[PDB]
RNA sequence: UCCCCCGUGCCCAUAGCGGCGUGGAACCACCCGUUCCCAUUCCGAACACGGAAGUGAAACGCGCCAGCGCCGAUGGUACUGGGCGGGCGACCGCCUGGGAGAGUAGGUCGGUGCGGGGGA
RNA sequence: CGAUCAACGGAUAAAAGUUACCCCGGGGAUAACAGGCUGAUCUCCCCCGAGCGUCCACAGCGGCGGGGAGGUUUGGCACCUCGAUGUCGGCUCGUCGCAUCCUGGGGCUGAAGAAGGUCCCAAGGGUUGGGCUGUUCGCCCAUUAAAGCGGCACGCGAGCUG
RNA sequence: CGCCUCCUAAAAGGUAACGGAGGCGCCCAAAGGUCCCCUCAGGCGGGACGGAAAUCCGCCGGAGAGCGCAAGGGUAGAAGG
RNA sequence: CUGACUGGGGCCUGUAGAGCACUGAUAGGGCUAGGGGGCCCACCAGCCUACCAAACCCUGUCAAACUCCGAAGGGUCCCAGGUGGAGCCUGGGAGUGAGGGCGCGAGCGAUAACGUCCGCGUCCGAGCGCGGGAACAACCGAGACCGCCAGCUAAGGCCCCCAAGUCUGGGCUAAGUGGUAAAGGAUGUGGCGCCGCGAAGACAGCCAGGAGGUUGGCUUAGAAGCAGCCAUCCUUUAAAGAGUGCGUAAUAGCUCACUGGUCGAGUGGCGCCGCGCCGAAAAUGAUCGGGGCUUAAGCCCAGCGCCGAAGCUGCGGGUCUGGG
């Protein structure tokens, strides 16, 4: 599942989660999108869960666009150790996501299929979401 | 993309102007040789001398020497004595050398 | 078609006041003029969803003028997903670069075969005269299988309109569908851990 | 459990030491730097470690000459 | 004090790439030679000297063209010094002063100082 | 000129261990207990509805993921206590919580009946004797309506045991 | 455990943790002084043995090469040859 | 007179933000080396690819150790304001070198800790003196020289405990929400927008009908609209999907979308905002500080008045410093 093929640095500092999303705020590929309403580190496991739930709803058909990528290494100390003695080990990868980011888009599917696949996908994510349809506002960006 | 010609010219001239003397610049064409003493602080030429301006005659080396004497005679008259020689793209040799040796005979100090 | 929208002039009114009065701040320009305007947001929304950046909007200014415009730019509040400002570009007699809709006529054979028609471009950038704006540009996609594509070179353009993009720019593609039968392969798939780019004496 | 890092060198206190308009004396250091981030201009020398220093009493003046670089001059009083 | 050219600066691509066109009287270049000065890790290509039959082909200069490159508002927004509020938090707002970046309209096939030769 | 005086401002020219036989001065400036803050881990409860259940997502189940509660586990932290806050287990004596083991009242069932399963209400009372082991726990024997799980400084040593 | 480079470091300087990454304890008689000359990597095309890459030719190519060694800064109008 | 602080002016900077031109990352598509695999060959070529995919490009993004950009600020010098328990110089005497909470910016930790480690600020330390916050070092208010049975305010308050409004106007809530919590769930309530469908008679109710090809096609072990598929086509019609949901092992059957009659005016579906509901279990006796409160004594919006400290004022006094 998603993670960088290679990287310059093994561990990243934690950073902040302030502000509206930086880009990716308009539908770019398909007909409908799933928009983040609150900030989070979405894991790679969560992205894959949202993805599999969407192809499973479609069974055979449609196209899913995943517009977030987890390049941020997630670190955790081994259980029961004290503070100190260096940074914890990389245990996973997360995509930073801020309000307004279009995380997923779908195409090649009916409106009922897209509304439902995107809804189920939303239940796999640790944040509130919103389903949107491509507008002329999207097309003008 | 610069030529070996332009790099050579920039090279010898940056070193000259760093000393802050009035510079004796020399341009050598296939036919003629020209000299002007330039104040790089004001970007202004103080005095000139050309084989073209003097309508000078035959052997290029002997011509160059005489425009050197010519530049000196006009230079001293204005008060200019010390100077830095600017061979620009040319080797200190031949026509350029002759012009330098002719300027020195007139008492230009370099 | 051709749509109309009342606009108004503004000077020192703070944008946040205009937006709280339900008005949308905007600007109006070309090589000759530049004016600060505003439009009623509810009214502008009704037009813009019909006339995108594609169709002419004529602004009825309160001074009695009537200027033909294209919307050149719509700035969105990235959080709330709402328009916060509009550029109206006022057209002249000279030609103009602009986006003309694409109409994908036909059902691709690949789409009959199970595929999906990925509409990579939904409009196309074009130099054309304002007296000359086509409503759309038809493209036949019925011959595309999985996975063929069309480019702006394959575009049959009406009279007086010329491509303003590289004819190698791709405009449509028919790709394979999502398939549950793929899932189990992807679940049991193995991905060796990421490599860290070597630094120092080790390079 | 142990760290292979934990090393860093002392800070070197680099940067410009006299800004435009400041009255300096000959020998005053104007810029501490690694390489020629600034170049010596009129009445300014440069030492083996790229340090710019004033060659005369006077006033510091900076000049940004685009692709030719940024320069520090000392205008005599 | 105007136009062309030749030197030499300054601004530091609005000055660049590319395409086309143009100039040899003058100037510049290529050019003609390699005796002489000087020269090639081989080569008169370069550097250099002595020349003056030819050509503006190359180069250089000067024009035109916006395909690229470069520059680029206005408006709006992000962010923010200072002042205030809100949320359990992740974080979110308001006031006052400041205010990008991206993008849009557009701009650009340079401007200018000093000396020299020529022209009117 | 002679320094891995590298513990690199370099105590001597010259130096390792052990103490449950231990001692003094100090510290809650700092650990082991208990409490506290926290809740990763732990226990419990939910959201989503892939898929199972012949048929049928939801009788009983719940892939991949998502949200919480509690403060009984193991820890994190080091905040009162080191001019002392006695420790496991048992016995004795209780008392409380309810996420209920039984008894009482219910809905659903893939509930014929009888017997079950699952969830809801419910803390009034009740919740056995023995073999093993210091044990808590657990396994086993014989029963039982049932042989509940937790808190009270892992309740209770100025109450006993040891 | 001293020293160097980058980050953390909140656009002067400085700034901690058993925070995130690397290096030093040398070397060079030229790899130093000065004078003179020269300009890269890379792409494409062409060339016996000859290859992805040996050496040659042409075109494009402002610096992505090089600068003994880490990293950074600097740098061809040279600090590179 | 040089100070903190401030005004103007110049220079220095690479953070916030943003960007992708460099260094890396990155999804998809295009294009296209090289591989895989498939035809065809060993005579050395050739073609096919819904396979992995370099370079390049397009769309769309990510970065403390990336930057084509780049603030607000900050630093420093000059001129000016600034006479302050300001500043500078020399010397005598120290104490301190366990900090801590909070706000903001980061690292570590788990986007844990009354956690830990730096930065800017602040308070406590030393203001455990005073008002407010039920109580409470550091939250809000405010820097206590002494005295007064005088006055004004601050935060916070004005139904009673308890000093001052059971003050005024508009709205919301019915949950004692207020008076601790999340995903998520819901014909709770109110205010908005947006579709439709309807007096060319809607919705609801009642009333009929809802049909031949079709026990249909992948199909056999059942698959007959309604166990999965690579299908939705006709026919008679007012109308009718080879079918919404229920049922059969199959079938049938009910009944939906569906059309006609019946009444006679609304009806169904979205989306957004305010306030509430559930989700909500822990251990001695409960409780918002208590009582008690419902067109509030709750919440939102707008006001007038008052109460309220050791702050400020009036009066009197002390001491030190400065000026007479
Ligand atoms: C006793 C003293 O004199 C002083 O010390 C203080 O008290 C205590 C100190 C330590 C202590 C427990 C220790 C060291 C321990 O290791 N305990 C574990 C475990 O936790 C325990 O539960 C048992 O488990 C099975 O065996 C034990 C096991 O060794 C218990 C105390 O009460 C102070 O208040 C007293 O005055
Ligand atoms: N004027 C300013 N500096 N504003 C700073 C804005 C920061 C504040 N948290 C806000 O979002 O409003
Ligand atoms: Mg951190
Ligand atoms: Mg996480
Ligand atoms: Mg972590
Ligand atoms: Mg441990
Ligand atoms: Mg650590
Ligand atoms: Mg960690
Ligand atoms: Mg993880
Ligand atoms: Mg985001
Ligand atoms: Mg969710
Ligand atoms: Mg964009
Ligand atoms: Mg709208
Ligand atoms: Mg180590
Ligand atoms: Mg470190
Ligand atoms: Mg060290
Ligand atoms: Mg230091
Ligand atoms: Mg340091
Ligand atoms: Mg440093
Ligand atoms: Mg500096
Ligand atoms: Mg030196
Ligand atoms: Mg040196
Ligand atoms: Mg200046
Ligand atoms: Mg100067
Ligand atoms: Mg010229
Ligand atoms: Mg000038
Ligand atoms: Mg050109
Ligand atoms: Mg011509
Ligand atoms: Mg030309
Ligand atoms: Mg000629
Ligand atoms: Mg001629
Ligand atoms: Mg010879
Ligand atoms: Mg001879
Ligand atoms: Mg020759
Ligand atoms: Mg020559
Ligand atoms: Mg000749
Ligand atoms: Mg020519
Ligand atoms: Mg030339
Ligand atoms: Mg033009
Ligand atoms: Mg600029
Ligand atoms: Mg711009
Ligand atoms: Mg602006
Ligand atoms: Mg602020
Ligand atoms: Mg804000
Ligand atoms: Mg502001
Ligand atoms: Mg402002
Ligand atoms: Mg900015
Ligand atoms: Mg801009
Ligand atoms: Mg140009
Ligand atoms: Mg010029
Ligand atoms: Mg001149
Ligand atoms: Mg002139
Ligand atoms: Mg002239
Ligand atoms: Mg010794
Ligand atoms: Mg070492
Ligand atoms: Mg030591
Ligand atoms: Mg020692
Ligand atoms: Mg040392
Ligand atoms: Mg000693
Ligand atoms: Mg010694
Ligand atoms: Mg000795
Ligand atoms: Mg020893
Ligand atoms: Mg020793
Ligand atoms: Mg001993
Ligand atoms: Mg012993
Ligand atoms: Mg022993
Ligand atoms: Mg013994
Ligand atoms: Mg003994
Ligand atoms: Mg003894
Ligand atoms: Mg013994
Ligand atoms: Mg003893
Ligand atoms: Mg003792
Ligand atoms: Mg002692
Ligand atoms: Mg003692
Ligand atoms: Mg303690
Ligand atoms: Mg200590
Ligand atoms: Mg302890
Ligand atoms: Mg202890
Ligand atoms: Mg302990
Ligand atoms: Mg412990
Ligand atoms: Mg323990
Ligand atoms: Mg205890
Ligand atoms: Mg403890
Ligand atoms: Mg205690
Ligand atoms: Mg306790
Ligand atoms: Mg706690
Ligand atoms: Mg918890
Ligand atoms: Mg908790
Ligand atoms: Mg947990
Ligand atoms: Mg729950
Ligand atoms: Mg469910
Ligand atoms: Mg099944
Ligand atoms: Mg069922
Ligand atoms: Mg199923
Ligand atoms: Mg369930
Ligand atoms: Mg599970
Ligand atoms: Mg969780
Ligand atoms: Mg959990
Ligand atoms: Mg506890
Ligand atoms: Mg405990
Ligand atoms: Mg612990
Ligand atoms: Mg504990
Ligand atoms: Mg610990
Ligand atoms: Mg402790
Ligand atoms: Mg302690
Ligand atoms: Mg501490
Ligand atoms: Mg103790
Ligand atoms: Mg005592
Ligand atoms: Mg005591
Ligand atoms: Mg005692
Ligand atoms: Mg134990
Ligand atoms: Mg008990
Ligand atoms: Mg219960
Ligand atoms: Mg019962
Ligand atoms: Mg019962
Ligand atoms: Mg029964
Ligand atoms: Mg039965
Ligand atoms: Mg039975
Ligand atoms: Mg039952
Ligand atoms: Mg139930
Ligand atoms: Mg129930
Ligand atoms: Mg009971
Ligand atoms: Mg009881
Ligand atoms: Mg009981
Ligand atoms: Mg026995
Ligand atoms: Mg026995
Ligand atoms: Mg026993
Ligand atoms: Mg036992
Ligand atoms: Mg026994
Ligand atoms: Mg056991
Ligand atoms: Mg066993
Ligand atoms: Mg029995
Ligand atoms: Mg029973
Ligand atoms: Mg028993
Ligand atoms: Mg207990
Ligand atoms: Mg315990
Ligand atoms: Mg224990
Ligand atoms: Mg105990
Ligand atoms: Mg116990
Ligand atoms: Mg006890
Ligand atoms: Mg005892
Ligand atoms: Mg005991
Ligand atoms: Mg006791
Ligand atoms: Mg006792
Ligand atoms: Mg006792
Ligand atoms: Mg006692
Ligand atoms: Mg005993
Ligand atoms: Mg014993
Ligand atoms: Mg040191
Ligand atoms: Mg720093
Ligand atoms: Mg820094
Ligand atoms: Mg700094
Ligand atoms: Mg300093
Ligand atoms: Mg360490
Ligand atoms: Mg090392
Ligand atoms: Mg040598
Ligand atoms: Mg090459
Ligand atoms: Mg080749
Ligand atoms: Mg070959
Ligand atoms: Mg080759
Ligand atoms: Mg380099
Ligand atoms: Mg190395
Ligand atoms: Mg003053
Ligand atoms: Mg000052
Ligand atoms: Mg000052
Ligand atoms: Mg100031
Ligand atoms: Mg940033
Ligand atoms: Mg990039
Ligand atoms: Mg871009
Ligand atoms: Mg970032
Ligand atoms: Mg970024
Ligand atoms: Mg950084
Ligand atoms: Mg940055
Ligand atoms: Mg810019
Ligand atoms: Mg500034
Ligand atoms: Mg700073
Ligand atoms: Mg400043
Ligand atoms: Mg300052
Ligand atoms: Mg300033
Ligand atoms: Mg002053
Ligand atoms: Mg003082
Ligand atoms: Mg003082
Ligand atoms: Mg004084
Ligand atoms: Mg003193
Ligand atoms: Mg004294
Ligand atoms: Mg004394
Ligand atoms: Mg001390
Ligand atoms: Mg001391
Ligand atoms: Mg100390
Ligand atoms: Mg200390
Ligand atoms: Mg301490
Ligand atoms: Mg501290
Ligand atoms: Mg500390
Ligand atoms: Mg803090
Ligand atoms: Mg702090
Ligand atoms: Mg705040
Ligand atoms: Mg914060
Ligand atoms: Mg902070
Ligand atoms: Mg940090
Ligand atoms: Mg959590
Ligand atoms: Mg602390
Ligand atoms: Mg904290
Ligand atoms: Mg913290
Ligand atoms: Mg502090
Ligand atoms: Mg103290
Ligand atoms: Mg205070
Ligand atoms: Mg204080
Ligand atoms: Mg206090
Ligand atoms: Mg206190
Ligand atoms: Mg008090
Ligand atoms: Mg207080
Ligand atoms: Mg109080
Ligand atoms: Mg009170
Ligand atoms: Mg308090
Ligand atoms: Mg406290
Ligand atoms: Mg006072
Ligand atoms: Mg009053
Ligand atoms: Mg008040
Ligand atoms: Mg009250
Ligand atoms: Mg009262
Ligand atoms: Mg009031
Ligand atoms: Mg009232
Ligand atoms: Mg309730
Ligand atoms: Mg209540
Ligand atoms: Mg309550
Ligand atoms: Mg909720
Ligand atoms: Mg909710
Ligand atoms: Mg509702
Ligand atoms: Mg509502
Ligand atoms: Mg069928
Ligand atoms: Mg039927
Ligand atoms: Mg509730
Ligand atoms: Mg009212
Ligand atoms: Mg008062
Ligand atoms: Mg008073
Ligand atoms: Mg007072
Ligand atoms: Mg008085
Ligand atoms: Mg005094």
């Amino acid at each position: 599942m998603l993670m960088p093929r290679r990287m310059k640095y093994r561990k990243q500092q934690r950073g902040r989660l302030k502000g509206a999303t930086k880009g990716g705020d308009y539908v770019a590929f398909g007909d409908y999108g799933l928009v983040a309403l609150e900030p989070a580190w979405i894991t790679a496991q969560q992205i894959e869960a949202a993805r599999v739930a969407m192809v499973r709803h479609f069974r055979r058909g449609g196209k899913i666009f995943i517009r977030i990528f987890p390049d941020k290494p997630y670190t955790k100390k081994p259980l029961e150790v004290r503070m100190g003695k260096g940074k914890g080990n990389v245990e996973g990868y997360v995509a930073v996501v801020k309000p307004g980011r279009v995380m997923f888009e779908v195409a090649g599917v009916t409106e009922e299929q897209a509304m439902e696949a995107l809804r189920i996908a939303g239940h796999k994510l640790p944040i509130k979401t919103k389903i949107v349809r491509r507008d002329a506002y999207d097309e003008a960006q | 993309r610069l030529t070996a010609y332009e790099r050579r010219k920039f090279r010898v001239r940056n070193r000259i102007k760093r000393t802050g003397r009035l510079r004796l610049s020399v341009f050598r064409s296939l036919k003629h040789i020209y000299a002007q003493i330039i104040d790089d602080e004001k970007g202004v030429t103080l005095v000139s001398a050309s084989s073209l301006a003097l309508k000078l005659k035959g052997n290029k080396t002997e011509v160059a020497r005489q425009v050197g004497r010519a530049l000196a005679e006009k230079a001293l008259a204005l008060g200019i004595k010390q100077v830095a020689f600017d061979r620009g793209p040319y080797k200190y040799h031949g026509r350029v050398k002759a012009l330098a040796e002719g300027a020195r005979e007139g008492g230009l100090e370099f | 078609m051709e749509y109309r929208l009342k606009a108004y002039y503004r000077e020192g009114e703070k944008p946040s006041a205009l937006r709280r009065a339900g008005k949308l701040p905007g600007v109006m320009y070309n090589r000759h003029l530049n004016r600060k305007v505003y439009v009623d947001l509810v009214e502008f929304d009704k037009v813009f969803r019909q006339a995108s950046i594609h169709h002419v909007i004529v602004l009825e200014l309160p001074d009695g003028q009537s200027l033909p415009t294209l919307v050149r730019q719509v700035n969105l509040d990235k959080r709330r997903r709402r328009p916060e400002h509009v550029d109206f570009f006022v057209l002249s007699d000279e030609p103009v670069e602009m986006y003309v809709p694409l109409r994908f006529v036909g059902t691709p054979a690949g789409v009959r075969a199970g595929g999906v028609l990925q509409e990579i471009h939904r409009d196309i950038l074009v130099k054309v005269s304002p007296r000359n704006i086509p409503e759309f540009i038809e493209v036949d996609v019925s011959g595309l299988e999985i996975g063929d594509s069309l480019h702006a070179s394959d575009l049959k353009l009406p009279p007086g309109v010329e491509l303003a993009v590289s004819p190698e720019e791709t405009i449509a593609a028919v790709v394979p569908p999502e398939d549950v039968e793929k899932l189990a392969e992807e679940a049991a798939a193995e991905v060796a851990e990421p490599e860290v780019i070597k630094k120092g004496k080790e390079e | 459990g142990s760290t292979r890092n934990g090393r860093d060198s002392q800070a070197k206190r680099l940067g410009v030491k006299r800004y435009e308009g400041q009255v300096v004396r000959a020998g005053n250091i104007l810029v501490r730097q690694r390489g020629t981030r600034f170049k010596p201009g009129k009445n300014v020398g440069m030492g083996r470690d790229f340090t710019l220093f004033a060659l005369v009493d006077g006033v510091v003046e900076f000049q940004d000459r685009g692709r030719l670089g940024r320069y520090v001059h000392v205008r005599p009083l």
